[PDB]
RNA sequence: UAGCGCCGGCCAACUCCGUGCCAGCAGCCGCGGUAAUACGGAGGGCGCGAGCGUUACCCGGAUUCACUGGGCGUAAAGGG
RNA sequence: UGAAACUCAAAGGAAUUGACGGGGGCCCGCACAAGCGGUGGAGCAUGUGGUUUAAUUCGAAGCAACGCGAAGAACCUUACCAGGCCUUGACAUGCUAGGGAACCCGGGUGAAAGCCUGGGGUGCCCCGCGAGGGGAGCCCUAGCACAGGUGCUGCAUGGCCGUCGUCAGCUCGUGCCGUGAGGUGUUGGGUUAAGUCCCGCAACGAGCGCAACCCCCGCCGUUAGUUGCCAGCGGUUCGGCCGGGCACUCUAACGGGACUGCCCGCGAAAGCGGGAGGAAGGAGGGGACGACGUCUGGUCAGCAUGGCCCUUACGGCCUGGGCGACACACGUGCUACAAUGCCCACUACAAAGCGAUGCCACCCGGCAACGGGGAGCUAAUCGCAAAAAGGUGGGCCCAGUUCGGAUUGGGGUCUGCAACCCGACCCCAUGAAGCCGGAAUCGCUAGUAAUCGCGGAUCAGCCAUGCCGCGGUGAAUACGUU
């Protein structure tokens, strides 16, 4: 149950509580930003890999 | 540019840089000879030569090794008056042997 | 330029808290096949590395050797303080007769027969040693009678 | 054990955003997913000429598409085919302005994805790991350069046990910011499976 | 008529399946505890051939009883 | 004096590097000491062990597993369980065959999925004036190739991460030394946060580390004037509201500025101590940054991947259940045991941040939550906001109390199809153990601990006492290194 998995994630034929996010690559159920609509994990390499407008290296 | 920071180290390496070159730094091929003060003393000098086949000549005193001499100077080294000399008429001859034989260089005072 | 061959490349090792490294032996000979000989032994952290710096050792350290038609003159014992190695000579048709390391000195040695053996220790690594030192021992008729004069 | 992304690590500097524009609480998240599925069917279709850096531009409706590589003669064909038939196939799937752009690469052995790219497939062709490693740093540096190191990890030779193969010539501070050190990532596949390349080209500086 | 031994290292000859501290191998070191160039079969290879392997014993290697040709501070060995 | 059987693939010398020592020397880190507050007791919350179950999915294991994956489990999620149903598939590409276009609408059925099934419909290509058919897409159905697997192996592996440890270390080239493993350099004197730097030296130099280059905070100048300002005048529904100005505040870019530079002492130098000037000194405070390598660390359930195993099922759908079970054990937590306090009224001072079917100003109704109306705001313009502790006034008077708020009953609002299992909140009533906690043990060296609130990620709502961040009030104590 993980190709199916993500597929399901989009469809929502009934009602809209069974509406949930899902990350856009990794496909992950949790820890994913409204956002990026991605996971915590995968925004971490595309972060790291520049891909990510603006989004930045953050220290105070 | 170069911060007054880097000028300091920076000029300050070129005086010891010079401090242990500035007599060697004209040598750029490498040795046909080497003379020596003390051969015991500056011994390690005598091995680094002789391995590299160079040949070796040095003033020496009693407390000196004969036989890894190629060409010795018996005499007193521990003492100005013998070593300067020496160094004397064995440059003078140097000289000589090329070009211009003049006057020893101050050393007598020096001497004192 | 000369010729080349390695007698073996060995990996030592060394202990330091969380591991071992090692370093690499790599013992070389080098010669002609004409009387110019020299032996060579490197070591470092990579085995490339390693037989190329014996290669450099190797034609520093020298020795002309008296070849009288692919032999040696006179039979010679030299013992390097742990092995021992024997040197005879032998006629035309009588091949290079030894252990593995000899062999590789006799043979870009340029010599071509020849009775030996290995008494004593064997380490690879002091039988060569020993061989370099007794061809650097090797003395043509001329050299005795040389000294032998003084005239 | 650490080791972050030195990209990353240099994004307030050195290193630009290789997708660069700009969006808002609602558009960000799918001018990304797009244009992430951009970058995914470009490293497919169009690796096979030495498809390092992929930059990108948007706003509203303007889409820049430079993608540099090391053969562009692969990307545009004899005249005006290959180049197209992409914007054409690209755009075909995109409801945008597209402009498949071309720059060359003066020098891949100056390009950490480059480098890695190319001993990421020795070893998928089977050859001398150590070697070639070894060999592509050699040349990185033989190209002038002011630093490189390239290093493997997995199964070195198609042992059981795991590995890693150390590799690396001229100062490579990693640690330090102004530095510039072109980054490289690559994978490889064999039949006892995956292997990591990673390579590293230290060369501008201040 | 063409056979036999071997192909981890010494030692010349490499892959695949099976197997799974079992079945087994073994001269020394060691090999097999799911992925074995070391078990067993196969394909291929090295060696020899009316033979090829094994066991047994003798000399060799063994300068390991040393005459040739060894040793004895701490390695076995100076006698209280 | 002195064997043998038997048995082992060694026994063993010296030297080398390293780890270890209830050996040593020098040295460091909230390591101990000094000191403040706290867990272990109680109640509840949360994770875990165990047992239980139809199932209570799985992983993580001393430090470095246990409010950890999970930054949001009613069904979704969901990998588990029971029952119903499909079995080239929920998704990929392909080949082929018969029927229909596409598309939209419904009825019988059932828990839903699914299965029986009427209607509308007739677009685009080829031939022909039509008929009739053939060709594309798209669907039904047949078939093959193939899907799919959170099934197994982190002891096959990439990636990423934890860790020792922000420790000061790890090592290379050539030379030299040793038969060699190896040594030197890197050691030694001084110095520092530091293999920081000086000095010395059979080494001379170089590389990854340390620092420095990047971000935040402190003083100040430049540019910018829809924030702030009567600083300054004038009008005032006396509110920076209108005029007016940017000076100051602030907002945000850019730059100045500190370098043991200056003075004095010691010192071979490096450096050290003390003084000025300075907003700030000897690294000013906080961040980001974590070397060679260690742990057969972690993770095949993020993803990727060698091998394996499944294949009308080890795959897929729904409905319900479970993950929330409870005789128990521990780990992190929240609220407390009250007068340096609890209550109630009234009044004041932040920061960072978020918000256009979101933030919701004000009115109305309600004890209330919440509902009805409704202005503004894509936002330094309106909104979440009341910060709280504080301040002043009143009440209680030592009690299991007006301490403490668990448990239980009763009534109600809101989200979401749905709140039995299982949400959150409101109001009334009920008012538990607990009177400072055994052996034992954690945190912290200054704007720190303690304390007090505010925000945000997630997300319908929320089981958040959790996490990440913000500001307010603001200590104690370090003789010393046994
Ligand atoms: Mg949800
Ligand atoms: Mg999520
Ligand atoms: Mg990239
Ligand atoms: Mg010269
Ligand atoms: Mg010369
Ligand atoms: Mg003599
Ligand atoms: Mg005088
Ligand atoms: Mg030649
Ligand atoms: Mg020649
Ligand atoms: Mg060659
Ligand atoms: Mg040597
Ligand atoms: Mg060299
Ligand atoms: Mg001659
Ligand atoms: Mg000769
Ligand atoms: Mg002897
Ligand atoms: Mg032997
Ligand atoms: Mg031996
Ligand atoms: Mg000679
Ligand atoms: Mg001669
Ligand atoms: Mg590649
Ligand atoms: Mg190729
Ligand atoms: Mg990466
Ligand atoms: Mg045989
Ligand atoms: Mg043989
Ligand atoms: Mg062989
Ligand atoms: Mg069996
Ligand atoms: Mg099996
Ligand atoms: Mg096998
Ligand atoms: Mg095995
Ligand atoms: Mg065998
Ligand atoms: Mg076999
Ligand atoms: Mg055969
Ligand atoms: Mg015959
Ligand atoms: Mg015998
Ligand atoms: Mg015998
Ligand atoms: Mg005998
Ligand atoms: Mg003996
Ligand atoms: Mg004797
Ligand atoms: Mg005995
Ligand atoms: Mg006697
Ligand atoms: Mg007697
Ligand atoms: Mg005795
Ligand atoms: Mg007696
Ligand atoms: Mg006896
Ligand atoms: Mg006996
Ligand atoms: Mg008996
Ligand atoms: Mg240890
Ligand atoms: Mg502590
Ligand atoms: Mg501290
Ligand atoms: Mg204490
Ligand atoms: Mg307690
Ligand atoms: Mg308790
Ligand atoms: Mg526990
Ligand atoms: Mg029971
Ligand atoms: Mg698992
Ligand atoms: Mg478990
Ligand atoms: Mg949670
Ligand atoms: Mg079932
Ligand atoms: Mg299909
Ligand atoms: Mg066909
Ligand atoms: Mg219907
Ligand atoms: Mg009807
Ligand atoms: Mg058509
Ligand atoms: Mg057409
Ligand atoms: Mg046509
Ligand atoms: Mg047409
Ligand atoms: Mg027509
Ligand atoms: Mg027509
Ligand atoms: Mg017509
Ligand atoms: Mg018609
Ligand atoms: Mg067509
Ligand atoms: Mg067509
Ligand atoms: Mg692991
Ligand atoms: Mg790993
Ligand atoms: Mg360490
Ligand atoms: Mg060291
Ligand atoms: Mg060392
Ligand atoms: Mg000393
Ligand atoms: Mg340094
Ligand atoms: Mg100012
Ligand atoms: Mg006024
Ligand atoms: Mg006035
Ligand atoms: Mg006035
Ligand atoms: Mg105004
Ligand atoms: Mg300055
Ligand atoms: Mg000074
Ligand atoms: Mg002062
Ligand atoms: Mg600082
Ligand atoms: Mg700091
Ligand atoms: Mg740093
Ligand atoms: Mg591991
Ligand atoms: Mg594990
Ligand atoms: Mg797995
Ligand atoms: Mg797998
Ligand atoms: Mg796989
Ligand atoms: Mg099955
Ligand atoms: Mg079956
Ligand atoms: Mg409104
Ligand atoms: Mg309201
Ligand atoms: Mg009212
Ligand atoms: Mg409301
Ligand atoms: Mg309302
Ligand atoms: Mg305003
Ligand atoms: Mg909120
Ligand atoms: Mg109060
Ligand atoms: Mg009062
Ligand atoms: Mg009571
Ligand atoms: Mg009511
Ligand atoms: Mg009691
Ligand atoms: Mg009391
Ligand atoms: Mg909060
Ligand atoms: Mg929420
Ligand atoms: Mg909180
Ligand atoms: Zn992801």
């Amino acid at each position: 149950a993980r190709k199916a998995l993500i597929e399901k994630a989009k469809r929502t034929p009934k009602f809209k509580v069974r509406a949930y996010t899902r990350c856009v690559r990794c496909g992950r159920a949790r820890s994913v930003y409204r956002f990026f609509g991605l996971c915590r994990i995968c925004l971490r390499e595309l972060a790291h890999k520049g891909q990510l407008p603006g989004v930045r290296k953050a220290s105070w | 540019e170069r911060p007054k920071k880097e000028q300091v180290r920076l000029k300050h390496e070129l005086e010891r840089l010079q401090k242990y070159l500035s007599g060697f730094r004209l040598l750029k091929r490498l040795p046909d000879a080497i003379f020596v003060v003390d051969p015991t003393k500056e011994a390690i000098a005598v091995r680094e030569a002789r391995k590299l086949f160079i040949p070796v000549i040095a003033l020496a005193d009693t407390d000196s090794d004969p036989d890894l001499v190629d060409y010795i100077i018996p005499g007193n080294d521990d003492a100005i008056r013998s070593i300067q000399l020496i160094l004397s008429r064995a440059v003078d001859l140097i000289i000589q042997a090329r070009g211009g034989v003049v006057e020893p260089s101050p050393s007598y005072a020096l001497v004192q | 330029d000369f010729e080349e061959k390695m007698i073996l490349i060995r990996r030592t090792a060394r202990m330091q808290a969380g591991g071992r490294r090692f370093r690499f032996g790599a013992l070389v000979v080098v010669g002609d096949r004409q009387g110019r000989v020299g032996l060579g032994f490197g070591k470092a952290p990579e085995v490339p590395l390693a037989v190329q710096k014996a290669g450099y050792y190797a034609r520093r350290n020298m020795v002309e050797v008296p070849l009288q038609n692919g032999t040696i003159p006179h039979e010679i014992e030299v013992e390097f303080g742990a092995s021992k190695i024997v040197l005879k000579p032998a006629a035309p048709g009588t091949g290079v007769i030894a252990g593995a390391v000899p062999r590789a000195i006799l043979e870009l040695a340029g010599v071509t027969d020849i009775l030996t053996k290995e008494l004593g220790s064997r380490n690879p690594i002091n039988i060569a040693y020993a061989t370099m030192e007794a061809l650097r021992q090797l003395r043509t008729k001329a050299d005795v009678e040389r000294l032998r004069k003084g005239e | 054990g650490n080791k972050i992304h030195p990209i990353g690590f240099r994004l307030g500097i050195t290193r630009d955003w290789e997708s660069r524009w700009y969006a808002g609480k609602k558009q960000y998240r799918h001018l990304l997913l797009e244009d992430q599925r951009i970058r995914g069917l470009l490293e497919k279709e169009l690796y096979s000429a030495g498809l390092a850096r992929v930059d990108i531009e948007r706003a509203a409706d303007n889409v820049a598409v430079t993608v540099h590589v090391a053969k562009p003669g692969v990307v545009i064909g004899r005249g005006g085919e290959r180049i197209r038939v992409l914007r054409e196939e690209l755009a075909k799937l995109t409801g945008k302005n597209v402009a498949l752009n071309v720059q060359e690469v003066q020098n891949p052995n100056l390009s950490a994805p480059l480098v890695a790219q190319r001993v990421a497939e020795q070893i998928e062709r089977r050859f001398a790991v150590r070697r070639a490693i070894k060999q592509a740093v050699q040349r990185v540096m033989e190209s002038g350069a002011k630093g490189a190191k390239v290093i493997v990890s997995g199964r070195i030779g198609g042992a059981e046990q795991a590995r890693t193969e150390w590799a690396a010539q001229g100062r490579v501070p990693l640690h330090t910011l102004r530095a510039n050190i072109d980054y490289g990532f690559a994978l490889a596949r064999t039949t006892y499976g995956v292997l990591g390349v990673k390579a590293y080209i230290f060369l501008g500086e201040v």
